[PDB]
Formats: C-alpha cells, structure tokens, sequence
C-alpha cells in the first residue's frame, strides 16, 4: 500500500483557551495515501506548516496495484 | 488480484496464510489456465465485440448520437468507442487476475465523477457495457461467459 | 486566513501604529471593490462545476495526459485531477473575495509543490489547465475581475512552480 | 474581519459563501465609511481619553498609585498608560474589522494569565476598560458611540 | 497482628448532628424571640 | 491478543500515535469485537469513546 | 436550535403550506421586535457578569444555606461552579432573546438539566429561584434603560422556570 | 437564519454574541422588509411562475416529457410541476429566513440519491429551477430579483 | 457472525462432541446450497439499486409517506428510508450466503426497533417495504434463491415488529 | 394539566413566595383574555360535530383515503376518525379555555405518535384534517379566537410531527 | 470460515462482496468433499491416535508424567489426554470448516495464559500436539495427510 | 502490494495495450509455478518457528551480539531480532506467493536500513542471519523452492545493503 513520509508542525491553536499538557507540534508521519488528502487539509486548516513529504510507499505512476 | 488480496489479509492479521486461503489460491492458480483462455479469446475478438456493442448501444438509446447529445459527431462516436475498448481491457485485465480490483482502481474508481465532469450518462455507459456482455457471452462459450459475466455485472453495477 | 482588510490592520499593529491615510486609502480602495468581489464570487459559486469543465477541455481533454501512460489516464487519477482543479477554483475564489492571496499561500501552497513532485505530476500540465481556469473564469466574470482573479491564478501557478 | 469569518465558515463546510454571507459582506463593505471615521475619531483624541480615563481609574481605585499597589514607579505608570493606548488601538483595529478577532488575537486570549504572571488585579484592570469605554462614549457621537460600544463592552466581558 | 483490623474490627461510630434551622429561616427564629 | 506489526512501527515511531490508533480501530481485532457484535449506531457510539 | 422565523418556517413546512398573511404578520413583529431584542441583548452583555453576581449576591440572602456547611456552593469551587451556572442561563437566555424562541434555550439548557443536578445532588429550586432573581434583575434594569419593549425579556427566563422546575401542581 | 447561524457561532465559542454578529442580526432585521416583500410576490405569483417555468423547461427539453422519459405522461408531467412548487415553496423560505439553511434542510440534502432512485435526470431538474429563477425575476425589480437569484443559484448548485 | 458450517460446529462444541452424520449431512446440504447462494447473491450485487427502487416505487411512493407531514416527507428523510432498505437487502444477502440469520440479529435488528420507536419510523410501513423487497428479488432471482433470501427479509421484518 | 392560572400559582409555589406584582398581572392578563376563551369555547361546543363534518368534507372526503385501500375506509375507521377530530377539537377547547399546551403533552401528544404508526394511521392525511378543521374554526369563531385555536391546533400538528 | 470471514471483510468495508470473493466461496464450497472425508478419518481415529500420541509424547518427555511434572498423578494424566482430545476435535472443526478460525477462537485465544495458569509447559502441549499430527498423516493417505498437517502446524506454531 | 499478475496487467496498461503473447507467457509460468510456490509457503508457515531458531542458533548465537555489550544482549533485544528475522521470513514467503519483490520494497524495506543505521542494529550480522534463514530455508523447502525464497532474500539483503 502506497504511503507517503511526511514532516509538519501544527502549533496548537487552543492550547492557551483549554489548558491542556502541551504536545510537539512537530512530527514525521507515515499517512496512508487515501487519508493524505484528508490529513493534508486538516493540517492546512489548523494553520501549521508541512515542510516535508514524499511518496515512501509505492511507484510513481501506477496503474495497477495500488494497494 | 486474489493472492494479492489473500497476502494483504493475512499481513493485516499478522500471520502467515491458512490453510483454506493457500487452498483457494491453489485453485485459483489452477484456474488460471481457463482465465488465460478467456481473456485470450477476448483479445482475439476485440474489434468485433466493440462494433457490435457500440451499435446495440446507438439502436437502443437514439438520443446519444441524437442533436444536443455527448456522443454527438464522429469524434465524439471515435471517444465513445475508445470508451468501449478501454473497459473492455479492464475486464480482460480482471478476468486475468481473477478478481475485480484490477479493474475498480484503473478505471471503475471515480468513473461517476468524471463522467459529471464529461456530461456523459452514466446510465448509458452501463447500457453499454451490458450490451458488451451480451455480444461477449454470444461469442464465447457459456462457462467462460458465465465466468466473465460475473465482472461485466459488477461492472455495470459500478456505473450504475 | 489573512484578509487584505486585515492586512493593513496588521501592518498597523506590527509597527506598533495606527492605521494612516497611506493604508486607510488602500482599505477605501478594497472597500470599494468590495461589492464587484462579492458578485464575482457569487457569479464562480453559481458556475463552479462549468468552470472547471470548460478548462479540463480546453486544456487537457484529447491529450496525452489524459492518453495511457499520462498521469491522468486511469479514472482515479482523472478523479484526483479535477478535484484538484475544483479545489483550486474555489480556494481562488476565497483569494478574491478576501483580497489577498495569504489564503493561497497557507491553506493551498502549504506543501503542494512537493507533494506533486513526489507523485510525479506534471508541473507543466498543471501551469496549463491553472491557465485555461484563468481564461474560463476570466471570460465568465469580465475582465474587470478576470484579471483580478488571473492575479491571484498567477500567484499559485508562481507558487506551484 | 467578516471577509474572513465568512470564508473560513465556508471552507469549514468545503463550501462557497452563502446568499447571507455574501449580504453580510454587503453590509459591512457599506458601513466601511463609518467604520474609518471611527477610526479617525480615536486615533486622533486618545490622549485626552487616556488621560481622562486614567485619572478616572485611579480616582475610583487608589490603591496602585497608593501604598500596596501596582503602579509606584514612574515606569508602571508609564506601562499602564501604554497599556490603555494599546488597548484602545486594538479597539480601533477591531472597529475596521468589524469583528472581534483582531481585538482577539491581538489582546484579548489570554489576557487573565497574561496580567496575573504580571500581578496586575484583574478586576482593575476591566475597570479601567470600563472607564475608558465611557471616556470613549463620552467623546463620541451618540450613534457613533452606539456603534462601538458593543466592542468594549465584549472586551470588557472577556476580562470579567 | 490485630492491629490490622479496621474494617473487619468493631466499627469506629461517628457523631451525626440532627439537622436544625438556617439563617432560612431568621424571620421565623426573631418571630419565635418576639413571642417569646 | 496484539499486533506487534503495528507495535515496531508505533515504537520506532514510523506511524505515531494517531495512526496507530487508525489503524488499530479499522484492525480485524477491533472489527471483530466493536464493530462486528453491534448495530451501526451503537458500533458508531462506542467508536466515538474509542 | 431554531429561531422564531425557522420554527414558523418549519410549522408551515409540516403542513406544506406557502406563507400566507398570518404568517406574514408574525414574521413582521418578529422583525420589528428585532431592534429592541438586539437592544436587550447588548445591554445584557454589557452588565452580564455584574448582572450574575448580583443574582447570586442576592439568592445566598434568600437561601442562606447555599454557602453554609451542607450547601451546595459551600466551597470557592462549588461558588464558581454555581456562578459558571448563573453565567450559563444569562448567556443562554440572551441567544433565546435574540432568536425570539426557546427552542434554542431547550436544545442546549434544559433536556438534561434534572439529571445532571440530580447526579450532582444539585438542588433544582434555588436554581430557578436564582433564574427568576437574574430576570428581575434584567428586567429591572432593562426598564431603567431607554428600551421601549422588554416584555420579551420574561419569555426566556420564565420557561426556564417552566421547565426545570418541579411540577409542584 | 442568519440569527441562527449568528448564535450558534458565538455559542461554539461560549461567549456572548460578538458586535459583529449583532450588527449582522441588525441588518437582517432591517432587510426584513424586503425579505417580506419579495417573499410575498413569490407565493402570490407561484401559480404563474411555475407554469411559465415548467412550459419553458417543456420546451427546452421534450426529451424528458417525451415517451420514454421521466416525466412522460399526463401524471408525470403534474408530479413534476409538484417538485418545481415545492422548491419554489423552498426558496420563499430561504427568502423569509434570509439564507439557505430551510432549502438544504427540507429540500437539498440527499436529493442526488432520491432523484437517482427516481430516475430522474438532475440536470434537469437543475435546468427547471433556473427557469424558475428567470421567470420569477422576470416579477420583480433589478434588487429583489438578484436577491432571490441567490436562493435560486444555490438550488441550481446543489442540484448541479 | 455465524453461517451454517460455523453454527454447526458450535453446536456440536457446546456439548463438546465431534462432527457426527448428522452434522455431516447439514454440512453437505450447506456445500450443496453454495452454488445457488453464491449466484443469488451476484445477481443482487448487480441489481442492488434496482431493487431497493422498484420496491419503494411499489410500495411508500405517492402514499401518506412522502406527502407533507410523513416521515418521508424531506429529501434527507427520504435518502435515509433508502439506505434503510439498502442496509436490508444487504444483509438479507450476507444471511442468504451464511445459510444463517445471525448476523441479521446481531448487526441489524437488537436494537432497531427501539431506534424505531425513537424516530417515530412507521414499523408496519417499514415491514410493507421489506415485503416489497422480497417480491421484486425473487422475481429477479427465482424460486429457490427468492424463497431463501424471503426468509431472511422476513426474519428482519419479525425482529423489527 | 395545567392552565395560566395554575401556571402562574406553580411559579410561585416552587420559590416559596407569595404572588407579586407580576402574578397579579398574568393573572388579571388571563382574565381579560377570559372572556374571549369562553365565547370561543361555547361558540365551539354548539358547533362541534359540524366543524368536524367541514373539516372531514373540505380533506379527507372523496380522496384515496376514504377509497378503499385507505385506512379511513372502513365504517369503523370512518368512526375512529371522526372519534379522533372530536378529539382533538375538544382538547383544543380545553387548551384555550387554560391558556396552556400543558395537557396537549399528558393526555392528546402523549404517545400519539406511535400510537398512530402502530395502527397504520397516514400522519400527513391527518395533519392535513387538523389544518382543515383550524380553518374551518377560525371561519366559525373570528380571526382572533381562530387564530388563538389555531395555536393549539399547530401545536397538535407540530407534536405528529 | 471462508465464508464468514468474507462477509465481515464486505460488511466492514459496507459493501456487498465482489466477485474476487464469491468465486473464491464458490470453490470452497466445491472443494468440501475431501475436507469432509478427512474429518470422517479423524474422527473414527480419533481414539487411536490420542492414546499413539499420548503414548509417543510420554516416551519422548518423561519429566510431564514424571514427579512433581504436570501431567503427574492419575487424574493429571487423564486431564492431559483430555486437552489432547479437546486440540483433535479443534483440528476437526478446522479441516471441515477449512479454515483455523473456529480453532482460533475456540480452543486457541488465551491458551499461552490458560496453560501458563495452569502450570502446564505449552511447549510440551505443542509436542503432544506434533505426535498427533505425525500419527494421523500415518492414518492418511499422502495429499490428505498435508492437508491435516496444515491445521496440525498451524495448531502447533500457535501454541508455541 | 503488485504481484506478478497485478505486475504484468500493469505493465501493459502503461502502454494501454490488450494482454498479449509477450506477457500472456509470464502469466502461464506464474500459474505454473503457483503449485510450487504454494507448496513451499506451506512448509514455511509449517516450520516458520524452526528455520528462525536453526538459523539464529547456526548465524547468531554464541557470538559477540547475544555478548553483553552487543546488539543482542538483552532478552527484549533477542525477542526483538527474532521478531525481525520471523518478519523477514513471512513477507519473503508473501513475496515469493506473490511472485514480486513489490511487496518487500514496500512493506519491509520502508525505512529498514535507516531504521537499523539509527538504532545500532549490526546490519553485516544481519545479512549472515538472513543467509543462514536462506539457506535452512532452501534445505527444509526443495532446490527450486529454496532458489525461488532466496531470490527475495537476497533482494532483502540487498536492500539492507
Ligand atoms: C518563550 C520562552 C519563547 C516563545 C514561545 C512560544 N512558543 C510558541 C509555540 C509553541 N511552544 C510549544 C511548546 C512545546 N512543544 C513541545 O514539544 C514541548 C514539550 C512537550 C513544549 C513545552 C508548542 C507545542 C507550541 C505550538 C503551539 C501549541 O501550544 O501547541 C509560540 C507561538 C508562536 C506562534 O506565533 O504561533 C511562542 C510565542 N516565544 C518567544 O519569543 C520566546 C523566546
Ligand atoms: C461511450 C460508451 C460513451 C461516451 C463516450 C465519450 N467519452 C468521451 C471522453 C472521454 N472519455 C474518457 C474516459 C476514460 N479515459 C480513461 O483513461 C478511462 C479508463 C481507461 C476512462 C473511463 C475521458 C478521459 C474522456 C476525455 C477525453 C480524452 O480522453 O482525452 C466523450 C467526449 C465528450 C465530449 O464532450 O468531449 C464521449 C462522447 N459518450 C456516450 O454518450 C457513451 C455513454
Ligand atoms: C489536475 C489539474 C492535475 C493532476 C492531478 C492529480 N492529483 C492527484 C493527487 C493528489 N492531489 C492532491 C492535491 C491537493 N490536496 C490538497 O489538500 C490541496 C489543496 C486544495 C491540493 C492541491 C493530493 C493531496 C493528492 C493525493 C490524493 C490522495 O487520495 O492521496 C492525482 C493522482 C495521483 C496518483 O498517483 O493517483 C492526480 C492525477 N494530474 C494531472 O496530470 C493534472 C496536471
Ligand atoms: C536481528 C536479526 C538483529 C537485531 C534485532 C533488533 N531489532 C530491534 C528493534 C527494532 N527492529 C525493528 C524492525 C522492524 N519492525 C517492523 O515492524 C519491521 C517491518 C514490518 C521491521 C523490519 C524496529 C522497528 C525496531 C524498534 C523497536 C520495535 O520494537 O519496533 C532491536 C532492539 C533495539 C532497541 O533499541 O532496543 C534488536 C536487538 N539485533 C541484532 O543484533 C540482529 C542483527
Ligand atoms: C474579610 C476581611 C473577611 C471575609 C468576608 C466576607 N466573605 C464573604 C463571602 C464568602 N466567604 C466565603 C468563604 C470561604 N469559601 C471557602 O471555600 C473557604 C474555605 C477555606 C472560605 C473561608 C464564601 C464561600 C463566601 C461567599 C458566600 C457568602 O456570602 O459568604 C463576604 C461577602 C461578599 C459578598 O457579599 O459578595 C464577606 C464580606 N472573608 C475573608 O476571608 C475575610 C476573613
Ligand atoms: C448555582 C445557581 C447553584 C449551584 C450550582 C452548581 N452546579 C454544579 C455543577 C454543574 N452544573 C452544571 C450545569 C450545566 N452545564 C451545562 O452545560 C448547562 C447549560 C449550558 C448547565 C445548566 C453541570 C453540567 C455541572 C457539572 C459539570 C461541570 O460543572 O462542568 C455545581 C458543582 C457541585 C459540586 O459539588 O461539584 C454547583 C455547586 N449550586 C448551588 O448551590 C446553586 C443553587
Ligand atoms: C420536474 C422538474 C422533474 C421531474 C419530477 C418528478 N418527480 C417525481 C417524483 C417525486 N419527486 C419527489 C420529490 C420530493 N418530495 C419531497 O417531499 C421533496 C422536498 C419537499 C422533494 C424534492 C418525490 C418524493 C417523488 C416520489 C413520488 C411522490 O411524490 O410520492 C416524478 C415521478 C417519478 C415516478 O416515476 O413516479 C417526476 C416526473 N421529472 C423530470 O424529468 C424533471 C427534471
Ligand atoms: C344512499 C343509499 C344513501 C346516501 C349516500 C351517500 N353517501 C355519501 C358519502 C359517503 N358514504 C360513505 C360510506 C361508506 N364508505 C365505505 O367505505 C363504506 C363501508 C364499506 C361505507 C358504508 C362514505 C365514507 C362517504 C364519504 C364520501 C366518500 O365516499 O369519499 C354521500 C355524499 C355525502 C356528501 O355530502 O358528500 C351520499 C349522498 N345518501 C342518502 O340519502 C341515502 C340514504
Ligand atoms: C539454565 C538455568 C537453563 C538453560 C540455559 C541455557 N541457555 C542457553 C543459551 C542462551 N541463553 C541465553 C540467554 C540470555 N543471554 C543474555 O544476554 C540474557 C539477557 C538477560 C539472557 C537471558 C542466550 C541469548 C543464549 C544463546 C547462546 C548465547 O548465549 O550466545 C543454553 C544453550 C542452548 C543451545 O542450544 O546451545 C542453555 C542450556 N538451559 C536449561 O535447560 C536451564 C533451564
């Protein structure tokens, strides 16, 4: 199953308003590519920065055997 | 492909095949010889089994090639037949491997948002590949037809 | 996001000051242009779907991108393309209602580039159907705010490249 | 601002702006003019706001000036000071927006930490937003008044 | 060894106050004072 | 009852803690005993506690 | 939640109907009620937290038992507890005040208002008793202020009461 | 309604209702008079407006009238005139509640997949709604009938 | 879940005895069977969307149901009796190839009555629809496959009442 | 169930205190408003069966309800519905002559609904008869008590809702 | 089974089964004769070969009969061929099932902490269940014997 | 993962092309060597536990790792060799079931040799442990069996490498 390596930081954005245990924001991911989309946008939302990504997992284009 | 499938279930539960699932992949494996065959006999008649599909397609929805439809001139009739081949590769390609994924992650996953973006029917499409199983298991013999009807059915049912 | 609005207001408080005549001109200006956005936006909202359809033929259609051996060949592949485009249209659309293109900037070139050079997509093919979305939008709305929106195209076809 | 709420809703639904939305926008794109006289206004007369309100706040609370209190040294008394200007540049910031969010995330989240790790009393310190708030009012015009009055009243609010 | 036995040893009772009138009921106490 | 799989990489930090944990509830041993033995509305209660 | 043009709306709905002439009139009141209502409510905000403590200041003095040991706000932490409470009911009858309906007030204050008190061993009569004290209050000061119409204002606060309080008839 | 929205906003954040917010309440109330008029002229004309529509849809598309479409047949016809009435129905509550929460609640969400069970072709019911629309504001000035344009062009969207 | 091979082999577990004749023969009948379960549930794979139409256009359209005031009045009240009648026919397949109602009772009915009666769902119009749902799969099946899969159909219409 | 008076009185009991000012003013609102309701109800009471005979001719007559096949066409069935607008017009009287909706929910909402479904009764068919026999009231009693009925009636239609 | 497994893969994925499996169920269901006839095999064998392979696994490990050994004393040794017994009549539900799922979940979830409870060496229980094993592939014919010593294995793996 | 069916169908569909001789005699020889490769996954899964412990103990034990000191010292970090040898061995068994090396270059050789580089794993040693599993392996499985698993063992060790 094609997967892609990511590295983003997503700073909280109510850590000061909930008072809750802080979290590093900065994390390596191995995101499946069906759920990257989702994932990507979620980070875009939540106003971090990816600074890294690529296909770990998998050929560039393939036709056939995706998972 | 079923082995492919059969792999990822048992990484997924962690463990080496069962019996049953090496069983099934064995028989899988001997039927080969027959999926071979049929998508043989597929590759042989592609030009026929097309022409006739496209044109029990046109007999039975007009409205298609009519003024005002998707289908409309013959580049529009060329894309159309295009259309015909491609998913009828598909099949072949999911005969061959003895189960549908082949076919639902080239050309069967998101086919109803293009065809939205394209304006073509979907209905008509799915009419058309029902009348390519029909010319197809005309053509071919009845256990090889039963067989390959079971992907042009879920096929259809995709596009449905 | 980061409206052009508050753009000034940002400024303003960056330095330390209060909004001047040298930045209150430029907010009447975008207060101005606030009701041609709002129709434009409303005018892309209603003919979303059209937009994109028109530039995927114009642009990619009976291509070899869309031939086999293209990256948008397979159905879901060709799926992806026009989510993409209509993602595109519509984060544009957010760029010009708001007056800035800090939206483009975060939420759409975030990490974009490099995810497209990963799946090996084409940044050509891309540039391509960004410029046929410009000119499809641009003859839908008028070239008042064609090229208004062809701004904030160029800023993600800069971005993408 | 309001541009911007309506497009972050929007993208939150993965949708475009609404018919209200956009006459929302409408509106506040209308009220612009006097949204910069506002602006004007308060730019140009805090200091007699200031003072007043300062000398006001002082009066009412003769504690921190007074032994025991917060602002002995000329220095706190000048942060005090450029507190209220700070403030009341935020609230000029907020007014043009015509939302709370600049006021928000400039001065507002977090504000009750921020001035307890600095021992400033909390209460003194909505206090002194009260009372600028009705220098403000004071030297405004009575529908101009009525128009930002709601923001301190929100800051006010959020304080206590 | 039977130092151990708390719950299992006599229970160890406490002292339960019955439950008398508040300051809900002031009106009523300077009324009884007054009647008094 | 446990995947090790998912341990290694969870432990050496390949997939963190949210994908783990997406993975673990689509997992045959969670489908088998939260999403299996229940309705889909009372599958989808739990899954929300989960 | 639903305002009073989304439940007339909804009302019509259920029968099929298109809005006819009383359905006119009442979105007309609605609407022009709409300057007061937006009157009240700015006023409400900008009292809101004096507005509570008072409340408060003066329910302790009706049931003193509240802060004595036994009660249910004897420590600071059930005091702000039941304080973040009265702030509750004020802000959640300033949005049914603004949206002129209670559905709003149902949906997000009172469909589990007695068994969450219940399981906290809450009282549910000093509760409402504070409720009636807070809209006395609004009311009260409401009339002070310049608002032409506030007979809306006991609309919120009263089903409140209406509905968190023991059917004691 | 914008005031729905409005509270609801500020109540996910647990605060009173923002300035912003309220001026936007302020001027729906104020725009409630137009609201009330336009609305009013599409229930008065809905009769007429929905036959002009459904005759200009007749004729832009005979195909789904025609024998072997959807809407063939003297019922069919009145079942589909029905729909066209109550999404005009819908859009005079979107008008009255000054945005298009009612139409996605009533008639909006899954309409894709009923008018798929139906067999109906939803571009044209799509195509009905604008003719609709232009019909409807064929009834009224240039600002009211941008104003309902709105409504109609979010139905047409969501049908589209 | 359990199918036939699997009930039979719990029930010979739970009083712990090997597989007898008896459970041997139910066993061949279930291999037997397999054929014809396996085609019925093709057959209703391809013919999904059409049942489950045919049967709603046979039994709730036009009536009391989807006029104003019924509960399928609104068009997301309307898309959910349809995936109603999708989760039906689903699993009344998935039962038909287990040769066991197990799985009906233990993913699609304890508990739905009570979320019924929650809805204010009309239980009897309800069973009328999985009646109708059984009539058009047999007729698009046959006699033997239809009667099995009316079997189920029917045993989720007596769990639902 | 419980009127304006008994309302008013409840308010008061649950905090302990005595009626003050506000009470007073309910309870003399309520008996202005007295004089109107009692009209209205004797008005109606004359005129009960006939406001049920309008109602009945003005909906559910010579429609497919009362066709065979519709669950008002039976003798019994054409009783029970009258029996339940008789019902419902009653308990409308009761709810204005109280001021209050209070015994709508004990005794007429009250498990109504599913009663309903249980029995295959068309819950838009007898919405529809409550709307007829509002109107048919409000002819028969004027636009301030119709419109003071129909409050109650809406609230009855709203609860089958 | 096969079966079962499928149908809660197309339940979990909300789908019904595509062909990839159906035909896979369909050869299952074909191939059941030999499954059957094997299971027939062990279970007229199934006295026999408990007592060879509790004979073989005594000779080959004296410590478990031994003093102070699990299987020590008259009952403990009864209890051993018992367990041996239950594993046979497991591996019998398996071969007839062709799947290990109903040994799986029967007699083979929590064994390592039952045994380990218990005292019992589970390296020990694997061995009686390997003498159990080569004792029924001597009973069986050569295809029929791997076939059994599939289940055998995987019995044994899992336990140790 | 692709295997050699899903390999070949991908191939051709690259060029868009039908199925023809050039890869129709790659299929035929993967269905010939199923049999084969099925038998050979049969023994791996069989003694899977005795060709890890014959391979560690004739490669890996009483050697400088299992010393203190060495990467294998402690019990966790012998469970955790053995967890990775057993790895290797049930995805080179997948790979070999398959007939593609696809599924070890993506589900094990991820991130394995930066993995190992990091944690001190002795990557030299590990090559001689999967030699030696190699090797058991082709002796417990037949010539041509034992040729086919090493062919995807020496892919892994090249990989590592
Ligand atoms: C203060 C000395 C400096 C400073 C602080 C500052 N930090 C942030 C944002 C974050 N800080 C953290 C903290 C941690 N991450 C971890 O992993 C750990 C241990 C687990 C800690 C303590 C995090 C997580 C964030 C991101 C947001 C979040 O709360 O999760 C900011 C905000 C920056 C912004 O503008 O967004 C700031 C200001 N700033 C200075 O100037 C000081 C030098
Ligand atoms: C014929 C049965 C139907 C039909 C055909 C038709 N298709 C097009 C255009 C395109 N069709 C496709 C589809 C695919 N390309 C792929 O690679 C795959 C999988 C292999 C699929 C399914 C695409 C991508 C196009 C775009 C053009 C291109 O390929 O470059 C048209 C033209 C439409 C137009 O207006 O241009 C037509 C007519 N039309 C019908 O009505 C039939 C139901
Ligand atoms: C279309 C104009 C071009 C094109 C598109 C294409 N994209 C993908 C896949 C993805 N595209 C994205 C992009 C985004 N995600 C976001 O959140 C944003 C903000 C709007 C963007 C732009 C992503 C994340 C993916 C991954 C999809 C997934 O499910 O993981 C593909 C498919 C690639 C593949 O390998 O299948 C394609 C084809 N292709 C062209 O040729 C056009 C130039
Ligand atoms: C054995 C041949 C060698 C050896 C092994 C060893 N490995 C670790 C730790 C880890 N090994 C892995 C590898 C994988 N995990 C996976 O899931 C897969 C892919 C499916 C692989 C290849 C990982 C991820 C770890 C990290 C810990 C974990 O549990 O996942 C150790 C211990 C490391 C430690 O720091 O404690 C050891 C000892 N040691 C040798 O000497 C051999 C050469
Ligand atoms: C001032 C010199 C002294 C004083 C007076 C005072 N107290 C109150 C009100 C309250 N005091 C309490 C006390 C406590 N809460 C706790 O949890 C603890 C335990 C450690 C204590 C001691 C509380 C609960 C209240 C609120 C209820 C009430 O009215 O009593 C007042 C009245 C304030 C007002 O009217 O708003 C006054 C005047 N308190 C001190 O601590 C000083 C010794
Ligand atoms: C104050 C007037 C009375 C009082 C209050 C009191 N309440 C609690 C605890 C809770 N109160 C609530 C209530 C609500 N939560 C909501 O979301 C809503 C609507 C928005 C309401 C009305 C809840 C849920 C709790 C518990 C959870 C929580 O607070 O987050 C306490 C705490 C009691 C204790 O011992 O902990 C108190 C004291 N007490 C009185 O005596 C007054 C009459
Ligand atoms: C007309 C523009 C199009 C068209 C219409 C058409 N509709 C039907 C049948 C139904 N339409 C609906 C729709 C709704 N009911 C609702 O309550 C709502 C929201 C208020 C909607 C949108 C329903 C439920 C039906 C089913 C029948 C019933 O009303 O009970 C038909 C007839 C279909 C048939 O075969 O019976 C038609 C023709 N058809 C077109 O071609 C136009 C594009
Ligand atoms: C004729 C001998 C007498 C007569 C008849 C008459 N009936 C009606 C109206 C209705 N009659 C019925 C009766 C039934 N419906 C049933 O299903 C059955 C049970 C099998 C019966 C007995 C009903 C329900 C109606 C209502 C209308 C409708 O059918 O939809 C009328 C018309 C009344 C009116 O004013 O509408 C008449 C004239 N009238 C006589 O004088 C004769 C004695
Ligand atoms: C003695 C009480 C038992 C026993 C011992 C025995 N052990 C081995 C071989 C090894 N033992 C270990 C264990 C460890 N090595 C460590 O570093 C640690 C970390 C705390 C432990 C627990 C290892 C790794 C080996 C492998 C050889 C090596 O050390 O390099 C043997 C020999 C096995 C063989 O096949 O040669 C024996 C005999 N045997 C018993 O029966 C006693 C119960």
């Amino acid at each position: 199953m094609r997967m892609f390596r990511i590295t983003a930081c997503v700073p909280s954005q109510t850590r000061i308003r909930t008072q809750r245990e802080l979290q590093n924001t900065y994390f390596t991911k191995l995101v499946p590519y069906d759920n990257w989309f989702r994932e990507q946008q979620r980070i875009m939302k939540m106003g971090g920065k990816i600074v890294k990504v690529e296909l770990a997992t998998g050929r560039p284009g393939t036709n056939a055997g995706l998972a | 492909s079923i082995v492919t499938k059969s792999i990822v279930n048992a990484d997924a539960e962690a463990r080496y095949l069962s019996p049953g699932e090496l069983d099934r992949i064995k028989a899988f494996v001997t039927g080969g010889a027959a999926r071979l065959r049929i998508a043989e006999t597929l590759t042989g008649s592609r030009e026929t089994i097309v022409k006739q599909a496209g044109d029990r397609l046109f007999q039975k929805r007009p409205d298609i090639v009519s003024p005002g439809g998707n289908a409309y001139g013959e580049e529009m009739t060329a894309t159309c037949l295009r259309d015909m081949d491609y998913y009828l590769r598909l099949v072949t390609y999911g005969v061959v491997s003895g189960d549908v994924t082949p076919i639902e992650e080239i050309g069967l996953v998101g086919v109803r948002e293009m065809y939205r973006s394209l304006g073509t029917p979907i209905e008509a499409v799915a009419q058309s590949v029902r009348e390519m199983k029909e010319v197809a298991s005309g053509l071919m013999s009845s256990d090889d037809a039963a067989e390959a009807s079971a992907y042009f059915d879920f096929v259809i049912g995709k596009m449905s | 996001m980061q409206d052009a609005i508050t753009a000034v207001i940002n400024s303003a408080d960056v330095q330390g000051k209060y909004l001047d005549g040298a930045a209150m001109d430029k907010l009447k200006s975008y207060f101005a242009s606030g009701e041609l956005r709002v129709r434009a936006a409303s005018v892309i909202s209603a003919n979303a779907a059209t937009i994109v359809k028109e530039a995927v033929a114009k642009s990619l259609l009976y291509s070899d991108v869309t031939r086999p051996g293209g990256n948008m060949y397979t159905t879901r592949r060709y799926a992806a393309c026009i989510r993409d485009l209509d993602y595109y249209l519509r984060y544009a659309t957010y760029a010009m209602l708001a007056g800035d293109a800090s939206i483009l900037d975060e939420r759409v070139l975030n990490g974009l580039k490099e995810t497209y050079n990963s799946l090996g997509v084409p940044i050509s093919s891309t540039v391509q159907a960004i410029q046929a979305i410009k000119e499809v939008t641009a003859s839908l709305v008028g070239a008042d705010a064609g090229k208004e929106m062809g701004v904030y195209l160029d800023y993600i076809c800069s971005g993408l490249s | 601002s309001v541009v911007s709420q309506v497009i972050l809703q929007a993208d939150d639904q993965l949708r475009y702006p609404t018919s209200g939305e956009l006459k929302g926008i409408q509106a506040f794109l209308t009220t612009g003019a006097q949204r910069i006289r506002i602006a004007e206004t308060l730019a140009e007369n805090e200091k007699k706001i200031v003072d007043q309100a300062q000398k006001q706040l002082f009066k009412k609370h003769p504690e921190y000036r007074a032994p025991g209190g917060n602002a002995y040294g000329q220095r706190q008394y000048n942060q005090c000071l450029r507190d209220y200007g700070w403030y009341l540049r935020l609230v000029t910031y907020g007014v043009l927006a015509g939302n709370k969010e600049p006021i928000e995330t400039t001065g507002l989240i977090g504000v009750k930490e921020m001035y307890n790790s600095l021992n400033v009393p909390v209460p003194g310190m909505v206090d002194a937003v009260t009372v600028l708030k009705d220098a403000a009012l004071g030297l405004l015009s009575a529908e101009d008044a009525n128009e930002t009055a709601p923001y301190f009243d929100y800051i006010i609010q959020f304080m206590s | 060894p039977s130092q151990v036995a708390f719950a299992s040893g006599d229970p160890i009772p406490q002292n339960v106050a019955r439950r008398t009138p508040g300051p809900s009921l002031n009106r009523f106490k300077e009324m009884a004072r007054q009647v008094k | 009852q446990s995947i090790s799989y998912l341990e290694s990489q969870v432990r050496n930090g390949d997939i963190s803690m949210k994908e783990f944990v997406r993975r673990l509830a689509k997992s045959p041993l969670y489908r088998k005993q939260f999403f299996e033995p229940f309705i889909n509305s009372r599958a989808l209660e739990l899954a929300f506690r989960h | 939640m639903r305002d009073a043009v989304t439940t007339l709306i909804k009302n019509y709905d259920l029968t099929g109907r298109y809005l006819d002439r009383n359905a006119m009139d009442e979105l007309k009141a609605y609407f022009e009620s709409g300057s007061a209502r937006i009157a009240a409510a700015a006023m409400i905000n900008a009292n809101s937290a004096t507005i509570v403590k008072r409340a408060a200041a003066q329910l302790f003095e009706e049931i003193p038992e509240l802060i004595r040991p036994s009660g249910n706000a004897y420590t600071t932490r059930r005091f702000s507890a039941c304080l973040r409470d009265m702030d509750y009911y004020l802000r959640y009858a300033s949005y049914a005040l603004i949206a002129a309906d209670n559905n709003v007030l149902d949906e997000r204050v009172l469909q589990g208002l007695r068994e969450t008190y219940n399981s906290l061993g809450v009282p549910i009569g000093p509760t409402v008793r504070g409720i009636q004290i807070m809209k006395e209050m609004i009311e009260a000061m409401a009339e002070d202020s310049s608002l032409n119409s506030t007979d809306f204002i006991a609309s919120p606060f009263d089903h409140m009461t209406r509905e968190l309080s023991e059917l004691s008839v």
